């Protein structure tokens, strides 16, 4: 990926990266919102 | 110096279907800084004009020469709505790309002017501004040229650039009308880009091309597509694989070599590999005991000997001063590594100086003209020996020059022997390791038994030797073999005057007679003999039945050029190309006295079955064929083998292997073997294939279609050669009009006839390899012998830029190419000019005699 | 503005879902683990050629970690 002579990014295919799927870190973004209109007034 | 060199590859149905996933990936240190430094340094030092101009000229010329079989003509006609995407202004003041005006002017042979051009780009000035990679409202063009930078949009990496390339390809795909064509530029050729191209564009064209003009050591590439929005089954092929292989290899080598020169505009003080050494004496004194500068000059001589050393004597600030200048190189400083004491110099040459000489200004790269042929040939020769010698090898060199180049080429721990006639000049008493010299002949007898030695050499010597003694090449070779027979050597290197292909001639440089086995060097003024490959081979087979013989190839390598750049020997492209061509007839023989033999069985011509039987092995062993440092095939996988034909059989009775092949490229292939479940590699002998004959004959009927359809004639040609035509104007090759002659299929050529064709000769030339006209340069003397009518209408155009005035039975009518010319009422002009230069129109003259006289 | 913004990413979200779902990036209990070179070498082996990750890697990675 490195498009520059000097790299100061995050080597995705580099070493030192960590992959530890844990229960405490169960992924989610924004499944649903309480957009009920009675509660929205 | 010199102009640019162009490389191209076309699609062929016949090749092996290579997939997208096994083309060479780009190097990964390609962005690490020192490489960037090398690319900067090479580009700064390039004698050339407007790069965007020359590249675009090259690509347009090569684009007007791609035919549709479905309709027998170019996909590139004239009047085509042409979009120039990326119209960089160029700070030269033209405000536009510098080829558009020459294009429409038709000031290019082979490139008919178009209808119009529309200039879109970020830095356009005469067109319109937009960022192309995203949609923008426009009409439809028939041809779309691209010169878009991709190191600008998208941040500094390679995947964003990969996405830019797909965006550009789709945008161009949309801009062209159905049946059009487009060229795109690629900054970084990476694998997934061709993955995308293969699964997204290839099934939507008719033919494609790849093109690479070489003006700076980079990886820029051009990709050309034809017949947009028409379905086919085009996929990558063998030639693409080989081309990419070379297009990466050359780059890697040149970058390595370029990474050693001192920086552009540096300060030489002695630590740099290449520097302008110089020392001066104020008020010199020579006659009496000096012991002051007698060491002073001698130190510099030992520093940079064997390289041209220049002097000046003048006066500065009242003091009479002498100055010495020269240049240091790795080889020059390698010679110093071999001395123990310091050799000293006789100054008698200098105190006699009674004249006055102005000093000068140091220039590192001194040459202003380009390196001469034969010096480059000698360099490309000596790279082989300098590479092929390791440390400690006991060396016996024959033909050794008096200046003893070898003392500057080999490591400083290998003993050497000078075997020549003229006395040398190199010293005697300062040599740390053994070094001997001789005054005798190496064709002579009774001197061999006393001399140790492992690698025996002879370079640019034996042909002159045979010529001098009035001796033939056959006898000279056999006598050299005889002399080496009772020796103790181990490996032999010999330059040999003997062809490697179809016999041809290099113009003005090496003219070859096929009656007597003789070469001629005109610049050298001498007639020498040669012999033939098979004739020589048996002689080597005789004295050594264990002789493995190989013919090391050079006419693709560039590593040898490192023997120039590192002492500032300026290079020209043409001087390179002629060196390869000259080398195809002065090859180098590498003979191992105890290698494993290889016997040539079938007929070794392209388009013909070949056969080899390789004894002395086991059924669990492999062979690999290389070609230009590529890999034609290996035995383990017979099938996915990149050559047209493979076979593999084994004789468990005798342990003899058998490989029975067909090739498709003339030149040299090399077979190497792999023995055991180990990474160890053996090097078996190489072999040569040669192209079919260059002979041509043609049939000319008696009736001549002076109409538009035009007469059609038969040109008997072995199909391997692909053919076009040219003209020589002002000593320069111009591309004949594709609208004038049409090849098609036996073979038949179409032609529209004209009076103009009487006063210009026409050549059929060949473009299949990188070079043109090397094999077939056939003038059409029959064309300059036509018998005109008088009862017939005629096509007619001017011959050239000169001033021809017409005459009907010796009576001037008007004047072609004249200021204030007026068209006759009975003449008439034709839609598409038959001329060799698109600018000059073509008229219709009514029946009569027409004579033109030069003025 | 919100609705039209969410319209644009209608595909990029799908690509990220593919990336997180092709192999288990969540576990019920405790914690599991696997070397990053291996899993990355896997993704460059199964994601479809049209997936946006192939052309926009670092942002995809940082979004994943987000
Ligand atoms: C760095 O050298 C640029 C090329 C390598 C980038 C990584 C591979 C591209 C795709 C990102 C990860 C692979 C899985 C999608």
């Amino acid at each position: 990926g490195n498009a520059s002579s000097i790299v100061q990014t995050i080597n995705v295919t580099g070493d030192g990266n960590v992959f530890k799927p844990s229960a405490e870190t169960s992924s989610t973004a924004v499944p649903s919102l309480s957009l009920s209109p009675g509660m929205l007034n | 110096v010199g102009d640019a060199l162009s490389y191209y590859v076309d699609y062929n149905r016949s090749h092996r279907v290579v997939l997208s996933s096994e083309l060479p990936q780009l190097p990964d240190t390609y962005f690490d800084g020192d490489e960037q430094y090398g690319r900067s340094l090479f580009s700064l030092a390039r004698k050339i004009g407007d790069r965007s101009l020359v590249k675009d000229t090259a690509v347009l010329k090569h684009a007007y020469q791609a035919i549709d079989p479905n309709t027998g003509k170019e996909y590139l006609r004239s009047g085509q709505s042409v979009a120039y995407f990326g119209a960089s202004a160029g700070h030269s003041g033209a405000d536009q790309p510098l080829v558009i005006e020459p294009w429409i002017q038709g000031k290019i042979s082979g490139v008919p002017p178009p209808s119009s051009v529309r200039q879109f780009g970020y830095d356009v000035a005469r067109g319109a501004i937009v960022d192309l990679a995203r949609p923008f409202p426009s009409g439809d063009y028939q041809f779309v040229y691209s010169d878009v930078d991709q190191v600008v949009d998208g941040h500094d990496d390679l995947s964003i650039s990969s996405g830019l390339v797909e965006s550009l390809l789709s945008s161009c795909m949309h801009a062209t009308a159905p049946g059009g064509s487009f060229v795109v530029k690629i900054n970084f050729p990476t694998r997934p880009v061709w993955h995308y191209i293969e699964q997204k564009i290839l099934p939507n064209i008719t033919s494609y091309m790849l093109i690479k003009p070489f003006v700076t050591n980079n990886v820029e590439l051009f990709f050309v597509a034809f017949g947009v929005h028409q379905h086919s089954s085009l996929t990558w092929t063998s030639g693409v694989y080989f081309f990419l292989v070379d297009h990466f290899y050359r780059y890697e080598t040149l970058s390595t070599i370029s990474r050693q020169l001192p920086s552009f505009g540096y300060v030489d003080d002695g630590s740099s590999v290449t520097g302008i050494e110089t020392i001066s004496i104020e008020n010199p004194g020579f006659s009496n005991m000096t012991q002051a500068a007698r060491i002073g000059i001698s130190g510099l001589c030992a520093n940079v000997g064997n390289a041209r050393k220049s002097i000046a004597i003048y006066e500065s600030h009242g003091a009479r001063v002498l100055t010495i200048t020269s240049r240091r190189s790795p080889a020059s400083a390698r010679r110093k590594s071999r001395l123990r004491y310091l050799p000293l110099i006789d100054p008698r040459s200098l105190e006699v100086q009674a004249r006055t000489i102005l000093p000068a200004d140091p220039v590192l790269f001194e040459n202003v003209s380009g390196a001469s042929p034969h010096v480059c040939l000698t360099m490309m020769y000596n790279f082989e020996v300098s590479s092929a010698v390791y440390d400690g090898d006991v060396v016996l060199d024959l033909g050794t020059g008096p200046e003893a180049k070898i003392l500057e080429l080999i490591p400083a721990t290998s003993p050497v022997t000078c075997v020549d006639i003229r006395p040398t000049a190199q010293p005697s008493g300062c040599w740390n390791v053994r070094t001997t010299f001789l005054e005798l002949d190496y064709l002579s007898d009774g001197w061999i038994t006393g001399v140790r030695g492992d690698i025996v050499t002879c370079m640019l010597s034996l042909g002159a030797a045979a010529a001098g003694k009035s001796m033939t090449f056959d006898a000279a070779f056999q006598q050299l073999i005889k002399v080496l027979s009772k020796s103790t050597a181990n490996v032999v290197l010999v330059q040999v005057n003997c062809p490697t292909d179809v016999v041809r001639s290099i113009k003005g440089y090496l003219e070859i007679d096929s009656t007597n086995k003789r070469y001629r060097f005109p610049k050298f003024g001498r007639d020498e003999p040669y012999s033939d490959m098979d004739a020589l081979e048996k002689i080597c087979r005789t004295a050594w039945p264990n002789c493995s013989i190989t013919w090391v190839p050079l006419s693709y390598d560039l590593r040898w050029t490192r023997l120039a750049l590192l002492e500032s020997t300026t290079l020209s492209s043409a001087s390179i190309r002629i060196a390869e061509l000259m080398y195809k007839y002065m090859p180098i023989m590498r003979i191992d006295i105890h290698g494993l033999p290889m016997e040539k069985r079938g007929n070794f011509i392209v388009g013909q079955n070949c056969s080899l039987v390789i004894p002395g092995f086991n059924a669990q062993d492999v062979f690999n064929c290389y070609f230009n440092s590529a890999l034609a095939f290996s035995t383990e996988d017979v099938n996915a083998a990149m050559i047209p034909q493979v076979s593999a059989q084994f004789d468990a009775t005798k342990g003899e292997w058998t490989l029975d092949m067909v090739f498709s490229d003339a030149g040299i292939y090399t077979m190497q073997a792999l023995v055991g479940s180990n990474a160890n590699p053996v090097s078996l002998g190489s072999f040569v294939v040669d192209s079919p004959d260059v002979d041509i004959t043609d049939a000319w009927p008696a009736q001549l279609d002076f109409t538009i359809a035009g007469t059609d004639v038969d040109i008997t040609v072995n199909p391997y050669y692909r053919l076009m035509t040219f003209v020589r104007i002002d000593g320069q090759w111009q591309i004949a009009n594709p609208d004038k002659f049409q090849f098609f299929s036996t073979l038949v050529m179409n032609v529209k006839l004209d009076i103009a064709d009487k006063y210009l000769l026409y050549y059929i030339r060949d473009v299949q390899s990188r070079d043109v006209g090397f094999y077939i340069q056939h003038p059409l003397q029959l064309l300059n012998t036509i018998t005109l009518p008088t009862n017939e209408d005629l096509f007619l155009s001017a011959p050239d830029m000169r001033e021809w005035a017409v005459k009907e039975s010796g009576n001037t009518i008007c004047i072609l190419n004249s200021q204030g010319f007026v068209l006759p009422q009975d003449w008439d002009v034709l839609t598409d000019t038959i001329s060799w230069s698109p600018s000059i129109p073509t008229y219709i003259v009514p029946p009569g005699d027409y004579t033109l006289t030069p003025l | 503005s919100i609705q039209a913004a969410l319209k644009a990413l209608e595909k990029w979200e799908i690509d990220l879902r593919v990336a997180q779902t092709l192999l288990p990036t969540n576990v019920p209990i405790g914690e599991v683990s696997c070397p990053m070179q291996s899993v990355v070498k896997l993704l460059d082996d199964q994601l479809p050629d049209d997936s946006l990750i192939r052309r926009y890697p670092k942002e995809a990675a940082v979004a994943l970690a987000k």
